[PDB]
């Protein structure tokens, strides 16, 4: 399971 | 359009793994700092930006780790790395959803 976690932009 | 509670920690004048490192250097000098005042500011996430605004089509990445707290990463534009501090990692990670439709949203 997760840690870090992000959204990136299109 | 949800609103959130964080505390502010400072702004300077290729993955999310280098802008973690950017904070770790500019805190281990000082020009932001680790621990901040304990004042709880609202943080809401509308279409219209991060409501002091912050756009939705300039905004390229959110990061967020653990420093029981955590931080907060954003990239608005030259460009900024905007930081603040969640109160636990879940909420941190709450806010990354409310990003992945509202990117959606345009």
């Amino acid at each position: 399971k997760s840690a870090v976690t992000t959204v990136v932009n299109p | 359009c949800a609103e959130f509670r964080i505390k502010y920690v400072g702004a300077i004048e290729e993955g999310p793994l280098d802008l973690i490192n950017y904070i770790d250097v500019a805190q281990q000098d000082g020009k932001l700092p680790f621990v901040p005042p304990e004042e709880e500011f609202i943080m809401g996430v509308s279409k219209y930006g991060i409501k002091h605004r912050h756009a939705l089509y300039l905004i390229i990445r959110m990061v967020c780790y653990d420093d029981g707290k955590s931080l907060l990463a954003l990239k608005t534009t030259e460009y900024s790395l905007w930081v603040y501090q969640c109160n636990s990692l879940e909420q941190a990670q709450a806010i990354c959803k409310v990003l992945s439709t509202a990117f959606d949203s345009v």
